[PDB]
């Protein structure tokens, strides 16, 4: 009847079979938006956090042969130009359309009844394949919540530099 | 219940401990899959430094010695600047192209599942569980794939990599034993 | 209680002049073996280290970009002046995250204690009988035992000249 | 009512003056007594340290690289305020890992503290006499309750 969460405003409807589920949503946006694409989104903009959380700490001390080492992370395009940054963005376009076999839309996407969110069909080694339903629930509340604190994260090391100027 | 192991001795430790408790059967097969790229790519670099070391180069065994052919980089050259200090001096050109052929193979070891190229996927086929086996299928002329040939392949190319791995620590630095 | 265990052998067997296992205070028939262990594989890695590290064969280049070399870097307790501070928390710390990580028991088919792998050091190991483990566990032991009081003396005795 | 419970000892018995455990609710005691046991003893290590530090026993040596010794360190209020900005932070750091590692035992209030043999060392449960315990825990809370007392005076007898 209440949030779990947030325990003076009404518990979210239609936020059940999910799997961070804690009611949090008082500003209501699942019940306006289809709640697949909202899952989905979560999840890419936790790995795309999580990839650039590494990428700003480890961009100060390796840098591969070819380029400029840069003080700090946010000065790097400078330091690789504008091609170099066009062809990394086009090329996640091209990787993105052969993701979700051209369904690229929020309307065209999820249109399928399989295409459950974050299913790419992704892994190489074999992680969790062939285990239990608990297991597997498991493992996916890891990648949301280490997605979340990787989201607040790639904001404190993008914006320490933004007032200060100096790597971090 | 991988592949055959040490032949006078055999040992399989670390591995229940990835597949059956950390993985699963799907990461075995990478895992040997991995272990027969590293194998194979070892063994060529055995065998290049070899002949390096030799003499058999461009000049001894043909009538051209000029790979530059532009940028004067000549075979007696760089047979004369060891096999570590050598690989510095291919021209940009030549790096280009030998990634390229590199790329391709690692290309169609990704897309290419079976005879052909799959049109339509969420992910590449050798990117999903058992993506990728080991085997590429190039078996031209093929003389055997017994339980004997694959075990023996297995062997050379842990020895090579071991092998490539010494000699390259020798150039570098005092190892231990003898060459 | 702990007469016939691994660690009693001759000329003194079990041993225990301070009644150790004598009871149960702290629960002493756990855990003693695991931190008689621990200490050991630290000091047969420290004693094969620094008299290996005291022959004088040392790594190539520098320790760093700023130029510092290796081979000016001496043996002892002088060998940590010469580390600057910021190497000294890191040599701690990625050792730090394997006594969190890698130091427990991860999998939990541990047969003992200080049996983390099951795999690896079978040196063509499995065909040698069960009795062929107690002997290179009591000789894993006696070495750890015993590399303590060469690491000791070769702690003790750069201080004392 | 709220008797036989740990370290009421007489020189009173039943010290309740104004309603403390019964208006409190069904169970602030559960909170009130870990939440004692453990200002009774950073009371006590504040005396055996205010005490032990005033005779000038000091650690022989440096407390950081760039030369500052034990031994040019004062007492009262003012020692605190001298072990320097990055000493004091791995002092509170592998304290406040340690708030985090004992209130989450998963039982909160049935056991207390969440005893000293968390980290570097190990405790055993199982020997666990009845008797025992009831005289050695109530001098240990007992020995706070007056270092408490303690603590409050050599505090508020620096100022005045
Ligand atoms: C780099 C090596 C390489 C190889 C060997 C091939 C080989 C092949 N391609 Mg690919 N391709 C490549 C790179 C490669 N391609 C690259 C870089 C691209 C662009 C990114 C493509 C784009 C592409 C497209 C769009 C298409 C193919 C097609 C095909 C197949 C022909 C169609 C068919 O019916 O045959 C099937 C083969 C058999 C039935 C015989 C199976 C026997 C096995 C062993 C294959 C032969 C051995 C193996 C190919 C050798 C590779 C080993 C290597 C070390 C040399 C053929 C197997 C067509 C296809 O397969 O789909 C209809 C097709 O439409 N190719
Ligand atoms: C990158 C190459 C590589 C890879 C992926 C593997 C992978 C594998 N090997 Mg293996 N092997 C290699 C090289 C490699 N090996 C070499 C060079 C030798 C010769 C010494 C051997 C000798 C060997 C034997 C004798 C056997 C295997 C077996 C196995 C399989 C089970 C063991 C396991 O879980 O992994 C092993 C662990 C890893 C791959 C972890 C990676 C190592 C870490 C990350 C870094 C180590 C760096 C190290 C310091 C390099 C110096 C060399 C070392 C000897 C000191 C597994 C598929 C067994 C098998 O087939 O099943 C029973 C088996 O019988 N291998
Ligand atoms: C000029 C800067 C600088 C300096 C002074 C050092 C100095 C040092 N590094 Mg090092 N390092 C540097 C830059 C630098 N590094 C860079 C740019 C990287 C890439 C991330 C590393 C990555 C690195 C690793 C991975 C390790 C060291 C380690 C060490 C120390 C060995 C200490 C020891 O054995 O305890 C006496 C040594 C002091 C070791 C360490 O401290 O841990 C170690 O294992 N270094
Ligand atoms: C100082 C080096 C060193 C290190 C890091 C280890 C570390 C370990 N040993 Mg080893 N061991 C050592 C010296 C060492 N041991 C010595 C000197 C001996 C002879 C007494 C042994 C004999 C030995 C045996 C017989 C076994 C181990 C096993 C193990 C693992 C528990 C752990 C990785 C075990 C293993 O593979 O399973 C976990 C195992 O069975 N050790
Ligand atoms: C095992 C982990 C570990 C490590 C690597 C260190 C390392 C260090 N501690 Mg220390 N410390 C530790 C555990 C550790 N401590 C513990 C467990 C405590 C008790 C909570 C303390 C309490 C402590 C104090 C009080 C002080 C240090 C200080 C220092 C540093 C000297 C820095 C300096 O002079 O500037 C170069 C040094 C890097 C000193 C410091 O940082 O002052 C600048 C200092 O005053 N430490
Ligand atoms: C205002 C004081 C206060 C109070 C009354 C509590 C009360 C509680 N804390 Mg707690 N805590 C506090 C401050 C406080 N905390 C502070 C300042 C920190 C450090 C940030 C923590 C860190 C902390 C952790 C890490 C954990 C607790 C947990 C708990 C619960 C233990 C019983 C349980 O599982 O409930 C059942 C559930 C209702 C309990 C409700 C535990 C918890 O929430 O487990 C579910 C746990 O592991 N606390
Ligand atoms: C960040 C550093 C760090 C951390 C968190 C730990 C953590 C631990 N160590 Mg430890 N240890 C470390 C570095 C570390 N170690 C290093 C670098 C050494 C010396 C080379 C030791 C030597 C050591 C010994 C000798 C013992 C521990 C023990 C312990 C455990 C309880 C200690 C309280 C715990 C798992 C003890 C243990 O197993 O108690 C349960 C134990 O006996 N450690
Ligand atoms: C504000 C005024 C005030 C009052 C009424 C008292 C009252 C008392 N003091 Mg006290 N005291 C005060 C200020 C005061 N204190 C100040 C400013 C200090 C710091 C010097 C102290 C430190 C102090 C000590 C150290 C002692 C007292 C003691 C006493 C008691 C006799 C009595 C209860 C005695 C006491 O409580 O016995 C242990 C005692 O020995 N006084
Ligand atoms: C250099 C990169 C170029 C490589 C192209 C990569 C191809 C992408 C893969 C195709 C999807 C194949 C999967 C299933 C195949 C499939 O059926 O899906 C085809 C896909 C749409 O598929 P669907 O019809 O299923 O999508 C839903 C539709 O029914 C709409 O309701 O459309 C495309 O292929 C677009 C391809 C990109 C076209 C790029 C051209 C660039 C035009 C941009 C113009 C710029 C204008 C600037 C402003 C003036
Ligand atoms: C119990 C114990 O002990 O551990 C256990 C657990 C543990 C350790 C995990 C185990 C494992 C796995 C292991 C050991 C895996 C190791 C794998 C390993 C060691 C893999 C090397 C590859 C080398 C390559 C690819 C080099 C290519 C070299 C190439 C491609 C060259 O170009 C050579 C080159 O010269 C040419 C030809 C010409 C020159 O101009 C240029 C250079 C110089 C570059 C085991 C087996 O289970 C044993």
């Amino acid at each position: 009847e209440m949030s779990k969460a947030v325990p003076f405003v009404k518990a979210p409807a239609n936020t059940a079979g999910y799997v961070g589920d804690v009611g949090f949503d008082p500003l209501g946006f699942s019940d306006y938006f289809d709640m697949k694409w909202l899952r989905e989104s979560e999840i890419k903009h936790g790995r795309a956090s999580m990839l650039a959380c590494l990428g700003f700490v480890v961009q100060q001390y390796i840098t591969i042969p070819g380029y400029t080492h840069v003080d700090d992370s946010n000065l790097a395009p400078q330091a690789v130009g504008v091609s170099a940054m066009l062809q990394i963005v086009l090329w996640m376009g091209v990787l993105e359309f052969w993701t979700n076999k051209g369904n690229v839309t929020m309307e065209t996407m999820f249109s399928s009844p399989d295409r459950v969110p974050g299913n790419l069909g992704f892994d190489p080694m074999g992680l969790s394949v062939g285990k239990s339903q608990a297991e597997k629930d498991e493992m996916a509340l890891k990648e949301i919540k280490n997605g979340r604190l990787a989201m607040l994260a790639i904001g404190g090391m993008i914006h320490h530099n933004w007032v200060t100027g100096e790597p971090l | 219940t991988p592949l055959g192991g040490e032949p006078v001795f055999i040992g399989e430790n670390y591995w229940d401990k990835l597949t059956l408790e950390y993985g699963s059967e799907a990461t075995g097969t990478y895992l040997r899959a991995a272990e027969l790229k590293h194998g194979r790519s070892a063994m060529l670099a055995v065998t290049g430094f070899a002949f390096h070391k030799l003499g058999l180069t461009l000049n001894n065994i043909s009538p051209h010695e000029y790979l530059s052919i532009r940028d004067n980089i000549k075979f007696a050259d760089l047979a004369a600047m060891s096999p570590i200090e050598a690989v510095k001096h291919i021209p940009a050109e030549g790096m280009a192209q030998i990634f390229a052929a590199i790329a391709a193979v690692e290309i169609y070891e990704l897309t290419h599942r079976n005879g052909k190229l799959a049109y339509d996927e969420s992910v590449a086929p050798g990117l999903q569980p058992g993506g990728l086996t080991g085997d590429l299928g190039w078996n031209p002329l093929n003389i055997k794939v017994t339980d004997r040939r694959r075990l023996s392949e297995l062997q050379n190319g842990r020895a090579a990599m071991f092998a490539i791995s010494a000699w390259v620590a020798a150039e570098a630095i005092p190892g231990s034993v003898p060459i | 209680a702990f007469e016939d265990e691994l660690g009693a052998q001759p000329p003194l067997g079990f041993f225990d002049p301070l009644g150790l296992v004598a009871d149960g205070d702290q629960e002493k028939f756990d855990r003693l073996r695991y931190v008689e262990i621990k200490h050991g594989r630290i000091s047969m890695l420290a004693v094969v280290g620094y008299l290996v590290q005291e022959a004088g064969v040392r790594l190539p280049g520098t320790i760093d970009y700023s130029g510092k070399t290796f081979a000016e870097i001496p043996n002892g307790f002088a060998a940590f002046k010469e580390i600057p501070a910021g190497g000294l928390v890191q040599l701690l710390f990625f050792i730090g995250v394997l006594e969190s990580s890698v130091m427990r028991d991860l999998t939990g088919e541990a047969e003992f204690v200080g049996d983390f792998r099951n795999g690896a050091i079978d040196f063509g190991w499995d065909t040698f009988d069960e009795e062929t483990q107690f002997k290179k566990r009591a000789i894993e032991l006696n070495q750890g035992r015993a590399a303590q009081m060469g690491i000791l003396a070769l702690m003790v005795h750069e201080q004392l000249g």
